[PDB]
């Protein structure tokens, strides 16, 4: 793309003694886009050599030719930490990080970006937990809406990841059973001292007093894991690049299932969430829907009847078929559960246009449902619609 | 010009691109489906409905005891019951296709019965074609 683009920047440094302003030596300065010059991922060698050339003589922009301070410390920083994560700088990435952390320049945005160095670090798993943790939530949450349009995928991210990896890891889900398999074992030894000797009484209660805080760390943090599914809903609702975000929140709506306490964490947020965006889902969490004046069933109802009077027809296929899949043989929970469920598709059918649509859809199933039982006389290949009635 | 190879070795060079973009992708997209009872399983009945069976890979219209026994029927038990979930026996095998064995190599592990003459004797008894 630009062979002489630098070449280009050296007149304008020529005319020195001549210069209206050193003004244009802060121009290159500003050079996010020098670094894209090569930074578009140059394929065929792979983009590697350039961009560490590149920020080489940012540092320079930041002193050679220049006598300033500004945000492109950090700007140039995070490059580095790029090209670092390009090429194997363990920590060295994780140096200019701290680097970066060490000045006071820029807005608390750049702490935001600041926040991937320490998910990278997460990674590397340098320091405590919570500490960093703290670090970047105090940053995330205090200058938010300063930038949107690639800020919030990552400012879910990093609040997403490591409580999920909390919510589960093998390591992790073995100390989660281990601690849960001590609360088991307090239960009986609680039921024991129900009905001697004090001393046992109160090693147990001390025992007790470190589990109950472990339990409910992990439980605030499984809160915590409810949070993070709705800000990756809000993150589909900035934003609808993943399904892979779609399909995190349908391990956390099955949870929610699995977790029947789970569902007031999830409540408030479920309002705003905007799902018609989660179509390959849409099927089965329609069909997750339940029969009960449970906030999850209700959830769930509101949400399909939403989807129906929105747009039923994208997914009109889906509850059309749960219709047409009409067993009156299939007889449990699911039968209430399904006759509650026609109860409430005739209530989405309410409306005037609405029900006309139905109509139309239940008809057209109707009509297709004779035309697979119509296996009449043996007739040939061709069928005219007089043949069935 | 080209033996089964090039091109194809470049959907192969594709094939296990996949997983390095995302490890978890697939699986969290088919186990939060999973986790709800699909019928994860191969119903005895519909077992001696496919292969063709019959006479003839292609058999004709209805023909004999209409169609190779109207082949229907239904019902489970004990025996050969999927643990809570076989789905979650498929997970583990997913990854394990997804899992030191190189990435080159799996084209080989394509290639290395891609070709072999063994496996045509072992198939659905009629319809082989090699070319």
């Amino acid at each position: 793309l630009l062979e002489i683009r630098n070449v280009l920047l050296s007149l304008l440094q020529s005319h020195k003694q001549l210069d209206l302003s050193d003004d244009l030596a802060s121009f290159r300065k500003y050079y996010i886009l020098e670094l894209l010059k090569i930074s578009e991922s140059f394929l065929i060698v792979d983009n590697l050599q350039n961009a560490f050339s590149v920020a080489m003589l940012s540092d320079a922009l930041y002193r050679k030719f220049d006598l300033a301070d500004e945000n492109l410390k950090h700007d140039i920083d995070f490059l580095s930490s790029k090209i670092l994560w390009q090429r194997d700088e363990k920590i060295d990435a994780i140096g200019m990080l701290s680097e970066s952390l060490s000045k006071t320049n820029s807005s608390i945005f750049p702490s935001i970006s600041y926040a991937y160095l320490g998910n990278w670090l997460y990674t590397t798993k340098s320091e405590k937990t919570e500490l960093v943790s703290k670090n970047y939530f105090e940053k995330s949450l205090s200058h938010m809406s300063h930038l949107n349009a690639k800020e919030k995928a990552k400012i879910y991210c990093m609040f997403a990841q490591f409580c999920d990896n909390n919510y589960s890891s093998p390591d992790l889900t073995e100390d989660f059973k281990r601690m849960e398999k001590l609360y088991f074992e307090k239960k009986n030894d609680i039921q024991q001292l129900e009905r001697l000797k004090n001393h046992h009484s109160r090693e147990m209660s001390s025992f007790i007093i470190d589990e109950r805080e472990y339990l409910r760390m992990s439980t605030f943090r499984s809160k915590m894991l409810t949070q993070s599914i709705t800000h990756y809903l809000k993150c589909l609702s900035e934003s609808d690049e993943n399904d892979v975000l779609i399909s995190r929140c349908c391990t956390m709506w099955l949870s929610n299932s699995h977790l029947d306490e789970l569902n007031n964490s999830l409540q408030h947020y479920l309002q705003n969430l905007p799902c018609k965006k989660f179509i390959p889902v849409f099927y089965q969490l329609a069909a997750r829907l339940m029969n009960e004046n449970s906030k999850f069933q209700q959830s769930l109802t509101s949400i399909c009847y939403n989807v129906g009077r929105n747009h039923p027809y994208h997914s009109l296929h889906v509850l059309f078929s749960l219709v047409s899949n009409v067993p009156e043989i299939e007889n449990l929970d699911a039968g209430s559960r399904y006759r509650a469920v026609k109860k409430i598709l005739d209530l989405l059918k309410v409306n005037q246009g609405l029900s006309n649509l139905v109509t139309k859809l239940l008809c057209s199933f109707e009509n297709y449902v004779s035309l697979a039982e119509w296996n009449p006389r043996s007739k040939v290949d061709s069928t005219s619609f007089s043949r069935f009635p | 010009i080209t033996g089964v190879e090039g091109v194809f070795r470049r959907c192969m060079e594709f094939t296990l691109e996949t997983l390095r973009r995302e490890e978890d992708s697939l699986l969290s997209v088919l186990e939060v489906l999973r986790y709800d009872p699909f019928s994860w399983l191969i119903s005895p009945l519909r077992r001696m409905k496919k292969q063709k069976m019959q006479l003839e890979n292609f058999n004709q219209p209805e023909s004999g005891n209409i169609t190779t026994d109207a082949s229907r029927d239904p019902k489970i038990q004990r025996n050969n019951v999927s643990g809570e979930s076989e789905a979650e026996r498929a997970i583990l095998k997913v990854r394990q296709k997804l899992s030191t064995l190189s990435v080159e190599a799996s084209v080989g592990e394509l290639i290395r019965i891609a070709q072999d003459p063994s496996y045509l004797a072992l198939m659905f008894c009629g319809w082989s074609a090699f070319q």
